[PDB]
């Protein structure tokens, strides 16, 4: 996150990190038994953490639990990053409580506009590496679909929306990737992609979860 | 110039 503030400990409960040795993605617990991730985050092996604050220091309240599977959009397709989505199954089941908790998935789609939260440990600088020890948070607006392929010619979908600011300055960064965008306590959307970041013009890119209703709970019944 | 935010990120020349 650029722009972004300290959220504070466990103050977004449904927030995940995915690990492979480092902090890779993020992620979004649906229930006590998977996550919604970007398909773009796909490994074998992932490690979700939940509970988590500072990535880099246990503390107390982390729950680490290994996926047994990561099953990308059947038709994700990785150059034009439609169905940008993935669910992860836990191995077992977390353990839900104040610090660990599951986000609503949406029973409308969003309107431009609207604001949201969206979270992560991502880098925090737009031309640079500098990765936070602990979650933050940034506030932006859903953008319209016209403004959104008027930054990106040709490359949004029906799938995909805008959301940040134009001017620069605010936005989601690598290391992001796979976590929330929540917009009154329903999960509307999935950190993807951008030009770069945080940068004039060029808002991040967000795989429309409210398309996925259906396919999430079918993948859930047969998994 | 289509970039993903994962680590590491996947950029593509457009
Ligand atoms: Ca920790």
């Amino acid at each position: 996150i650029v722009g972004g503030y300290t959220c504070g400990a466990n103050t977004v409960p449904y927030q995940v990190s995915l690990n492979s040795g480092y902090h890779f993605c993020g992620g979004s617990l649906i229930n006590s038994q998977w996550v919604v991730s970007a398909a773009h985050c796909y490994k074998s092996g992932i490690q979700v953490r939940l509970g988590e604050d500072n990535i880099n220091v246990v503390e107390g309240n982390e729950q680490f639990i290994s996926a047994s599977k990561s099953i990308v959009h059947p038709s994700y397709n990785s150059n034009t990053l439609n169905n940008d989505i993935m669910l992860i199954k836990l191995k077992s089941a977390a353990s839900l409580n104040s610090r660990v908790a599951s986000i609503s998935l949406p029973t409308s789609c969003a309107s431009a506009g609207t604001q949201c939260l969206i979270s992560g440990w991502g880098n925090t600088k737009s031309s640079g590496t500098s990765y936070p020890d602990v979650l933050k948070c940034l506030k932006a607006p859903i953008l319209s679909d016209s403004s959104c392929k008027s930054a990106y010619p040709g490359q949004i979908t029906s799938n995909m929306f805008c959301a940040g600011y134009l001017e620069g300055g605010k936005d989601s960064c690598q290391g992001d990737s796979g976590g929330p965008v929540v917009c009154s306590g329903k999960l509307q959307g999935i950190v993807s992609w951008g030009s770069g970041c945080a940068q004039k013009n060029k808002p991040g890119v967000y795989t429309k979860v409210c398309n996925y209703v259906s396919w999430i709970k079918q993948t859930i019944a047969s998994n | 110039g289509r970039g993903t935010k994962s680590i590491p990120p996947i950029a593509f020349p457009d």
